[PDB]
């Protein structure tokens, strides 16, 4: 009557914060992609048909995307797919090689490329091979007639020629969670991706997601709702990356104006190494090319979102990177199968006050590639047939402040990152993992028979 | 009126009992890298299948409702019937409880069914 | 133990350039935050910025930036730090010391710098 | 009589239903290559649970057989009892009902355990 | 009185009815090398489930305890309720009855849930 | 004991073109294959 049991009661909607195993989903076009597999997308679940999401009314949640393990957990999934991908392909160790490099021919007006010659071995283990090819210079040393030359990765890591069936081309992935446990997507538009969240809906797979490998500049992404969000885990920490998010995005068109041969060399049996022949005809460097004028008015954009954390009148400076590896000085990205590291010095190098044509970005290719970083393994990436040309948004940003210096006159600002979390919290930002508690007890004037 | 998996979430907990046949249904749904689906999938049995344990060795194991002979210490957040259910939702509620739980449950197992159940056979002997 | 060893102390004309090596032993090289300081004559501690090993990322301050050219090899797993333009108010006994923990910590790179 | 497992499949429905103790009894049976035969035992479960559920979350969990408080729909092949039990197999009728089925279940699991055993709590509150 | 897992073993097997829920409780328990602990959780599932079949195409599925309209062959260790209870242990029990186990649950399955359940219908038709 | 139930007034229909099972089979001997070649001694060194 008026006293109190307990009654159990099953599937309450009750839900505790934990993490979980998750998996994949690439819907079921990019499953017919194929090509020997493309990068990643293999055991890769199909996507429901109609991806159902479920609002939660009066439903608060607590978000946070920089200690969201969502982030972790995809982190390492990048990693070890590529080994997978890596473990197949040819090792390149009898490339190891003393190199006979000449520069290249070109009338005068110095040459990053380098026709070497060299001796290799055939498919007969007594025969060898006297061979050349090219390489650009940030993939050789020299080592002290003419000057001979070494791969940079021989002295350190092992080194593997990437398939080339496989692609590196980025691919929608939707992560999926298993039952008992689901996914809260914060949907409201202006969000720091810090705190609870407003309107929270729930998903059981997040939304197609390309896992780009790109530093300072962010590519092919999610926009921003109504004004550029800006997050940051914590600013008065300058040391903390500021990720940014566009509403609108800006086109870049990048190339490799260079039409490309490529020599199958044997090695084998079975195994094949791909060199680069001669550049069919004229000679050019890559590039990129933006909009100076969609990139200026993106600058101030930005800059005015700025000033809603410092000040209402103060000036913004924009400088190069300060320094570090090729990765983080410059533009790391896989544009049609080459890497490219631009110069983007042009970009950020501006000042800001309270109150027709392009730029174009110098490029540089590189073919052996440690990725990650991890010494002992490289990745050569063998050489793109024909003149290669590639188009992204840019929607996002990864950058570093200054120090205490002069206080409050100004404060600069540069690329950085090149750590690729930073890239999928790009995405995960409105993510977070929940397992359930479907048993409830609560009292009660019920109670069962004798 | 169906408002789709967990809608009643944000819920007072009243109206939440009318979903429970939906949050419980989808309980359950039916090399390298297809490990990380397949350790998943486990998971969610060993989930489910200890509350049909507690949900067994209790009273129920007749799911959604059902009721119990163990009382409401009011050590246990003391409040009216309408302060809980029509004022709360189901978060707020769990999140206050989450300390006795244990101890409730050490009652409904061995209070309770391993009580209780004796007690029928030594009726149900004649 | 860890241990920083720099390279030897070294006699300069002004106007120049000089680099100084700080090998690290004894820890995950790579995963830790290396700073930089000099120290005049019994004078403070000027510090002169610092290096994430990890690609190589860096920060110096305003007095010391555009001197200042702070590096590692990772595959050797050596500090190098380079003050240019040397006047004489760049004398001084110059240090590299690691902050307290690992660069996966929060808050690093500005916790307190232990080896020395 | 015992046909073994799954003697009455081209038996008359109503023949069949001697034999839910032995369909329902080996429904479950208690490096490389290894992998071919673990995936699979699991998929038994899996597959198994799924039913209790179904099971659980209707008026049964209690196996074998078990009633509802749902009305048939006479557009869901409309036949006399004889029609179905006597003259036809399980396989010739599961074959028609298979269009209503998750028609069927949304009334057993919502309609029913989710609306009945409130009702058997609010006659026993009192 | 709690004396742990399995405290009641050398107890007679009157004793240890007092345990069920304690011996029942955990029996579920909520790259290479993480295999092996992998496989081994996935047959504790399997070890528990195939009694809840068991269990549950008896008379049971309902835990701890449940009776049942079988009888008891005196070909199957003639004996007086006390000199079972109260002088063996279960060891001392399960040890002898193991022979007709088998033989004792086809009745379990097919003479009671198969033909009782059947029954019901037959009562509840009307 | 290869115990074998015989299914009365049963009639199924079989196609053994389309049968899985000769797939999955397929597949088996093929990958039994390569985890025997693959602790056995690489020739390449007779390539020669
Ligand atoms: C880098 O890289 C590079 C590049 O390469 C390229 O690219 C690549 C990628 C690929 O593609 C490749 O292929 C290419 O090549 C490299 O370099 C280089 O290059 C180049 C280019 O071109 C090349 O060259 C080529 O080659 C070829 C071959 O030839 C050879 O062979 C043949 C056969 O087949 C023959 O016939 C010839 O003659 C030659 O040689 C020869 O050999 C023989 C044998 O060995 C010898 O004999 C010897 O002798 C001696 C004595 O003397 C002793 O006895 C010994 O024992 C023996 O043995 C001989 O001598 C030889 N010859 C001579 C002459 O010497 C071919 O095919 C071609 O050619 C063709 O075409 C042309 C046109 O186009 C022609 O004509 C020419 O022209 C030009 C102009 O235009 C000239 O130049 C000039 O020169 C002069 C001097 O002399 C001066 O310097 C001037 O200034 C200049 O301008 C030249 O010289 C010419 N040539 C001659 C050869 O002569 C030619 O001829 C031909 O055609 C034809 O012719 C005829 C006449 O003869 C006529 O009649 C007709 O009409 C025509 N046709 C037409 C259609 O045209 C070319 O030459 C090379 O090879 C390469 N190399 C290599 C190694 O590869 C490099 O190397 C790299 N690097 C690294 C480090 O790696
Ligand atoms: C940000 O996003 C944008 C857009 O998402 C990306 O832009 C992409 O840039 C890449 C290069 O980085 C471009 O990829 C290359 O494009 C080639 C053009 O293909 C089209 O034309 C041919 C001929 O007309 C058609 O057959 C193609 O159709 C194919 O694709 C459609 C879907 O769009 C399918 O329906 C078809 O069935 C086809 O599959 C296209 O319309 C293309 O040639 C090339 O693919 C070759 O090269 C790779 C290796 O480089 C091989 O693995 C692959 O097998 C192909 O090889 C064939 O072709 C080459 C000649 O190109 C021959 O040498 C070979 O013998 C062989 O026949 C590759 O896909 C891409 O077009 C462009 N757009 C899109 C939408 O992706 C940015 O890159 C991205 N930024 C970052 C940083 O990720
Ligand atoms: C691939 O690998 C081969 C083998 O390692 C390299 O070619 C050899 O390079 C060496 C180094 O120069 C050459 O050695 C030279 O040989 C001459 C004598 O050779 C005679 O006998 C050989 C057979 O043993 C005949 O083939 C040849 O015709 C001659 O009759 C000497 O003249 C040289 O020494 C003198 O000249 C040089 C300048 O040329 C001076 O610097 C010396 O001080 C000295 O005065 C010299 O020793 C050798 O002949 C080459 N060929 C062979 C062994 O067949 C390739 O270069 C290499 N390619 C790559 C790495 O790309
Ligand atoms: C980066 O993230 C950190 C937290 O992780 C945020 O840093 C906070 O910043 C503010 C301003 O710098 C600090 O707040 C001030 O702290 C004083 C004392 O701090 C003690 O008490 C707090 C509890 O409030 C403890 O967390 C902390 O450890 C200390 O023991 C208070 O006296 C201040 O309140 C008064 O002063 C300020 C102005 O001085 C007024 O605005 C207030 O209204 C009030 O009068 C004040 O709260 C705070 O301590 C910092 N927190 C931490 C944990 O370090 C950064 O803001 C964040 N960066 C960005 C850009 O968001
Ligand atoms: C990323 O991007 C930045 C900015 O674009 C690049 O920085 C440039 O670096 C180069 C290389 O030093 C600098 O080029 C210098 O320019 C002078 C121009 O020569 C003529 O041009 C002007 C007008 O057109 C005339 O006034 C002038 O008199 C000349 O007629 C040259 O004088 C320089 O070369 C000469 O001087 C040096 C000594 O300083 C000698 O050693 C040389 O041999 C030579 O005689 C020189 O080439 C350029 O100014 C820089 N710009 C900026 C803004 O910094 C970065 O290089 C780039 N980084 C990467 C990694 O790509
Ligand atoms: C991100 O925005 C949220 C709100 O959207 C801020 O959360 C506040 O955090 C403080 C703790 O510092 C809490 O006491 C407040 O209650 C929170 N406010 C709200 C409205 O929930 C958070 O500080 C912001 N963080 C950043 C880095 O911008
Ligand atoms: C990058 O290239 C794209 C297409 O390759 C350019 O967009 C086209 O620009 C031309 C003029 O050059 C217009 O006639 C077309 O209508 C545009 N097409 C589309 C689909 O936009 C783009 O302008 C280039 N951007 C830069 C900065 O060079
Ligand atoms: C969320 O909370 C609001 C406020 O308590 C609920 O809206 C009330 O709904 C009742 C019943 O229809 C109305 O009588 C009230 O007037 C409403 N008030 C307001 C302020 O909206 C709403 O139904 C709740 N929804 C959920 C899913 O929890
Ligand atoms: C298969 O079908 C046949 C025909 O309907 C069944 O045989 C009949 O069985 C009944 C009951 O014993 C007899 O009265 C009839 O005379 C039989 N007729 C014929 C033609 O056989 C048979 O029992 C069915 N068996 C199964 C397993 O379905
Ligand atoms: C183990 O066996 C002994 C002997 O049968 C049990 O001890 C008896 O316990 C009863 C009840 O308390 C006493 O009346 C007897 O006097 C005891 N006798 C002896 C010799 O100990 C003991 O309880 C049993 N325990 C278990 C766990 O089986
Ligand atoms: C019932 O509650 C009793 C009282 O608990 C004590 O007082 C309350 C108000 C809280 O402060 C609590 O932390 C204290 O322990 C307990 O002594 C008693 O064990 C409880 N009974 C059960 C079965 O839980
Ligand atoms: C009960 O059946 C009603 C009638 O269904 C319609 O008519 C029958 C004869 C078929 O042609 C069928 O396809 C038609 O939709 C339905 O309108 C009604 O929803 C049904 N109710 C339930 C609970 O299923
Ligand atoms: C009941 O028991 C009958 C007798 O079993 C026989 O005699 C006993 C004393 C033992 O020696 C035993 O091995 C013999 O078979 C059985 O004939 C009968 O089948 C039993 N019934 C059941 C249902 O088990
Ligand atoms: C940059 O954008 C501003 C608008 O904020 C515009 O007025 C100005 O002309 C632009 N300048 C250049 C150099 O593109």
């Amino acid at each position: 009557a008026e006293n109190l049991w307990v009654t159990v009661y099953y599937g309450v909607p009750v839900w505790k914060d934990a993490e979980t195993t998750l998996f994949c989903a690439s819907d079921a076009k990019a499953y017919e992609t194929e090509k020997h597999n493309v990068w990643a997308t293999h055991a890769c679940v199909p996507t429901d048909p109609n991806p159902q999401e479920i609002h939660l009314e009066n439903v608060t949640e607590e978000f946070n995307m920089w200690k969201n393990n969502m982030v972790e957990q995809m982190h390492t999934d990048i990693i070890s797919l590529w080994d997978q991908s890596l473990k197949p392909c040819v090792k390149l160790t009898p490339l190891c090689v003393t190199l006979q490099c000449t520069n290249v021919t070109n009338n005068i007006t110095d040459g990053e490329l380098k026709n070497c010659s060299f001796n290799m071995t055939t498919e007969l283990r007594d025969k060898k091979q006297k061979v050349y090819s090219l390489f650009y210079r940030l993939d050789v040393v020299q080592i002290n007639s003419n000057k001979e030359y070494r791969l940079i990765n021989c002295n350190t890591s092992a080194i593997t020629q990437a398939c080339p069936k496989v692609s590196f081309e980025p691919i929608p992935i939707h992560y999926c969670a298993p039952a008992g446990f689901a996914i809260l997507k914060c949907k409201d538009k202006k969000f720091n991706g810090t705190g609870p969240c407003p309107s929270v809906s729930t998903v059981q797979c997040t939304h197609g997601i390309k896992p780009v490998v790109s530093t300072q500049l962010l590519l092919n992404g999610s926009l921003a709702e109504e004004e550029v969000m800006i997050r940051s885990e914590n600013i008065t920490n300058n040391a903390k990356n500021i990720l940014v998010q566009f509403n609108t995005p800006v086109q870049i068109n990048c190339t490799r104006p260079n039409n490309n041969t490529r020599k199958s060399i044997r090695i084998g049996p079975g195994q094949a190494f791909y060199a680069t022949g001669d550049i069919i005809g004229d000679i050019r460097q890559a590039h990129c090319n933006v909009s100076k004028a969609t990139w200026n008015e993106t600058l101030g954009k930005v800059v005015k979102q700025l000033r809603k954390h410092f000040g209402n009148n103060t000036i913004i400076r924009f400088a190069n990177s300060s320094g570090g590896d090729l990765e983080v000085t410059t533009h790391s990205f896989n544009c049609g199968g080459e890497f490219f590291y631009c110069n983007t010095s042009g970009l950020f190098n501006s000042t800001w006050i309270s109150n027709n044509d392009s730029i174009t970005l110098p490029c540089r290719i590189k073919q052996i590639i440690n990725m990650w970083q991890r010494i002992g393994q490289a990745m050569y990436a063998p050489p793109i047939q024909g003149v290669i040309r590639c188009v992204s948004n840019i929607t996002g940003l990864i950058l570093t402040r200054d120090g205490g210096s002069t206080n409050s006159t100004t404060e600069t600002f540069r690329p950085g990152g090149g750590d690729m979390r930073d890239n999928w919290r790009s995405e995960l930002y409105k993510y977070k993992v929940v397992k359930i508690e479907p048993l409830g007890v609560a009292p009660t004037r019920c109670k069962r028979r004798v | 009126v169906f408002l789709g998996f967990l809608g009643a979430a944000g819920s007072t907990m009243g109206a939440a009992s009318m979903t429970l046949t939906v949050q419980a249904r989808n309980l359950l749904s039916g090399t390298v890298w297809g490990i990380k689906q397949l350790q998943a999938r486990v998971l969610a049995v060993e989930r489910y299948l200890r509350d049909q344990q507690l949900l067994g060795i209790w009273g129920c194991s007749g799911k959604l409702i059902c009721c119990t002979n163990v009382p409401w210490n009011s050590s246990w957040s003391n409040r009216n019937l309408s302060e809980i259910w029509d004022n709360m939702t189901w978060l707020q509620w769990d999140k206050e409880i989450s300390n006795y739980t244990q101890i409730i449950y050490g009652l409904l197992e061995e209070s309770q069914n391993q009580q209780e159940k004796n007690e029928q056979d030594l009726l149900a002997l004649d | 133990e860890v241990q920083l060893v720099e390279s030897g102390a070294q006699v300069k004309k002004p106007g120049a350039s000089v680099t100084v090596s700080c090998t690290a032993s004894g820890y995950k090289f790579t995963g830790y935050h290396m700073h930089w300081v000099r120290q005049a004559p019994g004078r403070g501690l000027e510090w002169m910025g610092w290096i994430n090993p990890f690609r190589g990322a860096v920060k110096y301050p305003q007095n010391f930036r555009g001197r200042v050219s702070m590096t590692r090899d990772t595959s050797m797993e050596i500090f190098y730090m380079e003050l240019s333009r040397l006047t004489s108010d760049d004398t001084a006994v110059y240090y590299c010391a690691r902050e307290m923990f690992d660069s996966s910590a929060d808050w690093s790179p500005w916790r307190g710098m232990v080896a020395w």
